[PDB]
């Protein structure tokens, strides 16, 4: 019977039933294995570092955005947050919006792990990294609206005051005080989790707005200016149905 | 291997889900409200089965008039849970809600007797118990009827016998449009079970 | 009976004979004098790749220069019982009896160095451990190579990386023949056990 | 469904019936007032083999003369009980009820002696056990004859030996006839089972 190297054709038990992660393999008889005698972990690999999840993979920070502000500019990104909005050819001024969560499954290789999955259920995390000489004076805000792509006009973040868009839920951001802010979105969608293939529907909206426009001497310099550096990842994250099916968006 | 045809019974459920009790229960109680869990309840609710019945003056109106037709729509609950099963007990309740859109007399009265199913106002008498209401002031009848059986269950099949049952007769001094919303008594239930039929839906009249 | 094709497994052992370790032993104990269990031990064991190996004088010659010829012919252990297998770890022991049969200079040496393997002596300096001999007073080499590898097992196969194992340089300043046993540390040994190849046997060749 | 030919060993028994033993004891004790439970019991029993054997006078007649006759047609238990086995032991009883319608000498007698089986009158002596009777006053016989044998079974087969059991010679000196019954001794009993032969009825000669 004891034979090396080799497994000969024998019969089994008359109904195996093996479960690998997620097939199910149905057998009229136990298969005829055959696996290495006293085997050993002849590599290094675990030893070197640990084996991370897809979880961990999609709590990776990823650098999304680098802006640079400069001063005794009339553009969006320096011209500040107005106090009414009138019309709609005459909205809140922004320097940069992202939609969410989409730019972050487009972004650091995670759109790969997600892929073969079906329903997400993910908080998003921002940080924004911001750095300016201390000459330089400023004041930034971060805010997210929810639906505000979705939702009416009158109900926007864009096409509201400077008190309602400060009335969101954002962070302030100082040149000189707060030279980096961290933001924690919610799972921001009304069912029961994002679908990944089907609907490439976003949700949330983040915003960064100027209350103050960079202010630094009145002789002109390129270096009276501010650099920005957004980076992004998921948090609490729930990767659950698999699928074959894939978004060609990502 | 062995030459055999068998069955292993083997069964798998996919998916390293949780609970499904657990998890219905927190899903109505954020999307629902409620949790139906038997057909009876549907019995005992009241569905339209016309909901315009319009009837002459001084016309003694027995339901099955109503009810033959009613029960092969399957539109309302009576009539499309009975499809599932052949036989049944208990009375019925019956309302009629007011419609009738012109005046002819001072004083409109509605009145409801007793009969046997299947029998013809000419062949039973308007005596018994009754109930009278007036449209002007209670629009609204809301007449039940008991189960008075020589049996102890029903069949929805045709039968020799004849009269075997109790119904309703409705009358009313001058010609009224009615609702009819109808439903079972607290002891109304179904037999025992069967297959379902086919359903009948959209109809598309396309030139061709 | 049932229509089936299956295994039993069932053993039978002819001739109702007594124990087969005794009588082995008692054998041996007779025959050989000894009892070879392992084949490890014939890579302790010294024997020959070549019994005759030419050189030139003052010239650093690598002993892969006879090993590739010598561990695909099957004639030591350490090439025979290298077809059974796929890796190898541990150093290696060669030995080098003198058999110059001329004399060249008053004062013969021999010297041995490290070298990775598969390398060249013009991509090695002469330069680490040696051993040197003289094979008037001392005709045996007796030099020994250790495992200083990158790797915990090197294969039998070919590889993209180079020179991650040592090996031997073996300088004559005269030009000298030698026989060349080699063997294995008290650390070697080979991998893990594969299919054995063809044999070549005796060759006659007939006129036709 | 295995496919497979097989035996389940079911046994089925009808009619929901009482015990066979008490009800076969209840029927014989109305109808039989005995019961045969084994074969030896008629090997007991005298039954005839002959009606009518005449001998002459002065003449040792062995009666092989009769049974080889007798063994072949199955008329007796002796011969009917000997087509089921193979083997047999013990001794036998005649019996000799005298026929004898005419008077030849004033003293009739019969005398029986022993005999080898399958010998003749002219290879064997007088002498030994006899028995002597007087038709006149004992028209009975009685004789018996005891397992004088070589072989404790005997063959109803043919054998290479002869005169290895004992039988009997029958002397009278006048003219007898003879109403022949044979049987076994206490001791008598049959070898071991074989299957049947075929029985002769009725025949018919009827005119074609």
């Amino acid at each position: 019977t004891n034979v090396h190297n080799t497994k000969l054709a024998s019969t089994s038990a008359e109904n195996a039933i093996e479960k690998e992660q997620i097939t199910t393999f149905h057998d009229v008889e136990t298969p005829n294995r055959i696996d290495t005698p006293m085997a050993q972990d002849t590599s290094s690999a675990r030893s070197m570092d640990d084996t991370h999840s897809i979880i961990q993979f999609l709590q990776r920070p990823v650098l999304i955005d680098n802006i640079e502000i400069v001063a005794g500019t009339t553009a969006d990104n320096n011209t500040a947050l107005s106090r009414y909005v009138l019309d709609r050819t005459n909205p809140q001024k922004y320097i940069k919006q992202w939609t969410l969560p989409s730019t972050v499954l487009k972004a650091g290789g995670k759109a790969q792990k997600l892929a073969n999955f079906k329903y997400l259920r993910c908080d998003v995390q921002v940080k924004i990294v911001l750095n300016a000489n201390p000459f330089i004076a400023g004041r930034l805000y971060l805010a997210y609206s929810p639906y505000d792509d979705k939702v009416a006009p009158e109900r926007r973040i864009i096409y509201t005051s400077r008190a309602g868009v400060t009335g969101y839920p954002g962070v302030e951001l100082d040149f000189q005080l707060d030279n980096s802010v961290e933001m924690t979105i919610p799972y921001a969608s009304f069912q029961e989790a994002y679908d990944l293939v089907s609907g490439n529907e976003d949700f949330v909206q983040l915003y960064l707005f100027t209350i103050a426009p960079v202010l630094g001497p009145s002789a002109e310099s390129a270096n009276s200016k501010v650099d920005l550096s957004v980076y992004m990842w998921l948090d609490n994250i729930s990767l659950v149905i698999p699928t074959y099916r894939l978004n060609p968006n990502l | 291997i062995n030459l055999s045809n068998k069955t292993d019974e083997n069964t798998i459920s996919f998916f390293d889900s949780g609970d499904p009790e657990r998890m219905n229960n927190e899903a109505l109680m954020r999307g629902c409200g409620e949790q139906i869990v038997n057909l009876r309840p549907l019995l005992r609710t009241f569905r339209t089965i016309n909901d315009n019945w319009s009837l002459a003056a001084n016309t003694k109106t027995p339901i099955t008039d109503l009810t033959n037709t009613a029960d092969a729509e399957g539109r309302d609950y009576m009539s499309y849970l009975s499809f599932l099963y052949r036989f049944y007990r208990g009375g019925r309740r019956y309302k009629f809600f007011n419609t009738t859109p012109l005046k002819q007399s001072q004083t409109c009265y509605v009145r409801s007797f007793l009969i046997p199913r299947n029998y013809t106002a000419d062949e039973i008498n308007t005596d018994g118990p009754s109930h009278i209401t007036y449209p002007v002031i209670n629009p609204v009848h809301e007449v039940e009827v008991p189960f008075y059986s020589q049996y102890r269950k029903i069949p929805i099949a045709s039968t020799s016998d004849k009269g075997y049952d109790s119904s309703l007769m409705y009358y009313t001094n001058v010609g009224t449009q009615q609702i009819v919303a109808r439903a079972g008594n607290d002891d109304f239930t179904f037999g025992w079970m069967i297959g379902t039929p086919q359903l009948q839906g959209i109809t598309k009249e396309v030139a061709n």
